[PDB]
């Protein structure tokens, strides 16, 4: 099954949610953003020294 | 995405590490001899090749002449350019002569 | 364009076995019991349909790819280079900026 | 890694086609084919080996030799008795190790046949082969005169610098003639002068080794025992028709012959059209004999891309 | 003090050529102008739980380098005390352990310049009940059992002088070929030739014997310090000793050959 | 394989005699897909053939 | 037909070892699996008018390649007919010539595989008056004088079979060491050994003489086809010939050595 949820951008902040399906016990779902990795695209221009 | 351009992707041409998904499903043995029947979708590279459309060389506005090794255009004309030219004083000639 | 890998299947005779994944890209694996192994040499091994076989496959770029490679490029910040030739006092000078 | 070829031996395969138009086994099994060359050169891979001497022979290199395997043994033969056909006779461009290069007109399937003097064995595989040419016009054959452009073709020189093919030792093999069960009690008759192993499972996984010996086993049923002529000497390739050994360990590599290379190629120069007169326009009396690609586009802001194919 | 690698009796024949094979490709000296001055350690887990059942490297420390985690998750989970690089306690810490995390761990040390590497093996297991959570030692490996998600420690300490920081000036690896004079007991030889890591060679005694005492010009590089003595004379009779010492790597070895001149027969 | 006519010829060592007749011959297959050649693996169905 | 590179009299001594130095580093065979299959030509001007007075490369054609101009201006100014690559007329065209453009031109050919290169020198001058605008030939160079801004042509044609396209299959460079039997005139030798570019060697005659007829195993690669004959016998007496032919480069040469067995003195 597929479930949608919004989470803050932050580490060490577990977020808990449930999924509702008839005849199925609500299933605990824990989501943790372990870390972030912002990697941009860059080009080498020149060097100096 | 099976049956699409860039189905097989790699960081470099000779990269040992690769990632791909093209919907391969195994079939159960169904004959006398030992055999492995495999079913898979058509390769996406030839797919994009068949109906890739016309090349950019026939679509560039202003007739840009595109070269690949720099991936750059040349001999393409559009727009205006303001410029400032500095000329040495010695190059000038007095009106007396 | 890629090529599927069709390695020699694993056969466990009159016993059991379990599937294992592989780091190869787009890998697939699956077991099958009640196999019916035969070959020119004949029934590879013997047990009253108890034997089973594991099959698996993956994909790899074909050698032709070495020269048939197509690269996906992300581009930005177009920069223009202009070559100017300036004549002054019947003297010709050049620049590229 | 190395490039030696005497360390491997040809292996059997299962061709969907045979001389009886039905699937069956043969040493001429073919699994892969490539047609990316601009000239149309075709690379064919076969289970058997040629272009070198028979595996395990005193000499290793012999063009005329044709190594194959049957009746539990490998042997040589003359390569001149080998033919290839897709829609007719095909010409041989070269052969090396497992692979070969040829060039012949298109069709729908590729067949390779060999006559043993008294018997003929043929194996073929379906493949979409269609003639193609470079340039803006799809002509019939390259002309004597025209422009020169870049193209890609498979070199006709044995030396190759592309590709990489694995190579590993073979797995076990099976036979019936090793086991005879005319009487109620089991009987095993391995070929003379050959070490052999045998296995049976009644009661326990009991195996026995015979060095030109007939060793009996307790359990009676014919199905109840198998034999191996294990040699584990000549390496084999990973093919579906073969059986993996328990080790499943790589042992070496080999090069695929006749690598692709760029090279100059010719292309035709079409009959240049005649430019006519038209106010705020142009009428062109285009003349051609074969299909050709025409295109044009406005040089202004609007691309106005136009492309078309012209037959006559 | 060096240690006798091996003692061999050499029946050198008068007039002919004798060879003493004292050499070691481990002793090979780096050819490039930048001899390696760095060493590496790393941790790698081989968890058969994975269907891929491959070995994956958790992290690695580079001498005088910066801690770098191979993946994006082991940061925080994996703790490798930087100061421990001096202590040599190359231990590993896991914050939370999952059923897919248990398996086989290996702590490995590699050094290009000294060409010395080591590996130590450990086992990790996880159980839902802490009752069975108890370490044990198998002699060839150690098995760890701990509750899921519980912090666990895996020790990897070698307590070796080479693997701990020592910014000692790179003393040239001394090599000495010294021959005991005729009728002289061992350990009383006079240096026939001396070889330095820099490539300079100090010759002793006559020059003609040194020329006939052929030694490959790249011996300091290749490490082929084997001594080839030609046109054997009665003067050359006596035991030979090949001593090698590397201060930076701390190695010290000696090879003794009982070289006695024997007349042709 | 198919074509448009069928020819039978015999060589008498020194002379050859050939006779042919036109006929519409087109390759056909059973099932819901007109393939090129029967495959190694697939379903099994009933068909009609002239015994050898 | 080969050409006699040189004839030398060899006073081979019986029992000793003789050396025939037939070899050429030009004949060296490429080691990499991808033997070079391309050739290059280029034009370069050395105009002392520039204060920098360096040589600058106008353009270069690569076999089976695409025309590429080093700078952004020579395009249009420099015209190198593509078809001329087959014709070999590697001429250059200037649309307009400036006072700073006149100087010294050089047309150069380089080929890595054959290791053959050539250079031809020309002079260009510009004058305001067309009266003095006239070419002349100095034997060692040609001088061009033309009006400023006038289109000018500089010819560079070699008319050589090697430098014109020939997609001939790469025949192995045949090398033959053939010895004239004792008391036999030249050109009547029987091949003692044959060497192919692929590295395969065909031996003729006894195997012991071939083993003593030491030839470096990398001769096909290094090109050191020099023949070292050891334990000379009276049978080995006779003239030796070292023939080399390269079909792709078209080279054909032979070296003759008058090898006569002489008793020790
Ligand atoms: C042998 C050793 O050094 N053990 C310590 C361990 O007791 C401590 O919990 C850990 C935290 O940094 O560091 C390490
Ligand atoms: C079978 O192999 C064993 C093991 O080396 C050997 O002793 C025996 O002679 C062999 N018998 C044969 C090859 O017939």
């Amino acid at each position: 099954f597929e479930h949608a949820t919004t989470v803050p951008n932050v580490p060490g902040i577990p977020y808990k949610a449930l999924v509702e399906r008839a005849g199925y016990a609500p299933l605990n779902l824990e989501i943790t953003v372990v870390s972030s990795e912002l990697t941009p695209s860059t080009n080498k221009e020149y060097v100096t020294c | 995405n099976p049956g699409a351009f860039g189905d097989i992707q790699a960081s470099s041409l000779d990269a040992t590490d690769i990632v791909a998904r093209t919907d391969i499903r195994l079939l159960k043995p169904s004959v006398k001899n030992i055999h492995v029947p495999y079913t898979q979708a058509v390769s996406g590279y030839e797919m994009w090749k068949n109906n890739s459309g016309r090349p950019l060389q026939e679509t560039a506005p202003f007739g840009c002449k595109i070269e690949v090794e720099p991936l750059r255009a040349t001999n393409c004309a559009y727009g205006h350019i303001p410029i400032s030219i500095d000329i040495p004083d010695a190059a000038f000639v007095r009106s007396s002569e | 364009k890629f090529h599927t890998v069709v390695p020699s299947p694993q056969v466990k005779c009159c016993g059991s076995l379990e599937c294992k994944a592989s780091s190869k890209a787009d890998y697939t694996c699956r077991v099958f019991g009640g196999v019916y192994p035969f070959m020119w040499g004949g029934a590879q091994c013997f047990c009253d349909s108890e034997n089973t076989q594991l099959s698996e496959a993956y994909v790899e770029f074909a050698p032709d790819c070495t020269i048939d490679h197509a690269v996906a490029l992300k581009v930005h910040t177009a920069a223009l280079k202009v070559g100017l030739r300036i004549v002054y006092g019947n003297t010709t000078a050049r620049l590229d900026t | 890694i190395t490039d030696d070829f005497t360390l491997t031996s040809p292996y059997l395969g299962f061709c969907p086609y045979c001389r009886h138009s039905a699937p069956c086994f043969s040493p001429i099994k073919i699994e892969n084919v490539w047609d990316e060359s601009d000239d149309g050169s075709i690379r064919i891979q076969v289970s058997a080996q040629f272009g070198y001497n028979q595996a395990g022979t005193a000499d290793v290199t012999k063009f005329r030799y044709m190594s194959y395997d049957h009746d539990h043994d490998i042997k040589e033969d003359s390569m001149e008795k080998l033919a290839i056909s897709t829609s007719g006779p095909c010409r041989r461009l070269g052969h090396k190790g497992y692979f070969l290069l040829a060039q012949c007109p298109p069709g729908d399937s590729v067949t390779v046949s060999i006559t043993s003097g008294a018997s003929e064995n043929s194996c073929t595989v379906e493949k979409k082969i269609r003639r193609k040419f470079v340039g803006r016009e799809e002509y019939l054959f390259p002309p004597v005169h025209g422009k020169l452009v870049k193209c890609h073709v498979y070199d006709h020189l044995k030396e190759t610098s592309a590709g990489y093919i694995t190579m590993h030792r073979p797995g076990p093999h099976a036979y019936k003639s090793y086991l005879e069960e005319a009487s109620g009690e089991v009987y095993i008759k391995p070929p003379s002068g050959k070490n052999v192993t045998y296995e049976c499972k009644c009661g326990d996984y009991s195996t026995g080794i015979v060095s030109t010996r007939t060793k009996m086993n307790g359990c009676t049923k014919a199905k109840q025992c198998i034999a191996y002529k294990r040699d584990q000497t000549k390496w084999v390739f990973n093919s579906p028709d073969l059986i993996r050994h328990t080790d499943h360990s790589v042992q070496g590599k080999l090069h695929i012959p006749f690598r692709l290379t760029p090279t100059v190629c010719p292309v035709p120069l079409a009959h240049t059209p005649t430019v006519t007169k038209w106010f705020k326009g142009i009428t062109l009396h285009l003349t051609a004999t074969r299909p050709t690609l025409l295109t044009t586009r406005k040089l202004g802001l609007r691309a106005d891309a136009t492309a078309e194919w012209i037959t006559g | 003090n060096s240690v006798v690698v091996s003692v061999l009796n050499i029946s050198a024949t008068l007039g002919s050529q004798a060879v003493l094979p004292c050499k070691s490709y481990r002793m090979v000296w780096t050819q490039d102008r930048l001899n390696d001055r760095q060493r590496v350690v790393h941790w790698d887990v081989y968890s058969t739980y994975y269907g891929d059942n491959k070995m994956e490297r958790l992290c690695d420390m580079y001498s005088a380098g910066d801690q770098r985690v191979y993946s994006s998750y082991n940061q925080g989970r994996i703790f490798m005390p930087q100061n421990a690089f001096t202590d040599g306690n190359f231990s590993l810490v896991i914050k939370d352990v999952a059923e897919s995390d248990g398996g086989i761990y290996s702590c490995n040390l590699h050094h290009h310049y000294c060409h010395l590497y080591e590996t130590v093996k450990i086992q990790l297991d996880v159980t839902k009940k802490a009752k069975a959570a108890k370490e044990y030692w198998d002699g060839e490996k150690a098995v760890i059992v701990a509750l899921e998600g519980s912090t666990v420690m895996l020790p990897c300490v070698n307590r070796n002088q080479i693997w701990t920081e020592r910014h000692s000036e790179e003393e040239q690896q001394v090599v000495h070929w010294d021959r005991q004079p005729p009728g002289v007991p061992h350990d009383r030889a006079d240096r026939l030739i001396d070889l330095y890591a820099s490539g300079e060679r100090r010759s002793y005694g006559p020059l003609f014997i040194r020329q006939k005492m052929n030694i490959t010009d790249t011996a300091f590089a290749l490490g082929d310090f084997s001594l080839r003595i030609s046109e054997l004379e009665s003067a050359d009779e006596g035991t030979y000793s090949c001593h090698l010492h590397h201060h930076y790597c701390g190695l010290h070895e000696r090879r003794i050959y009982q070289v006695f001149v024997t007349e042709p027969v």
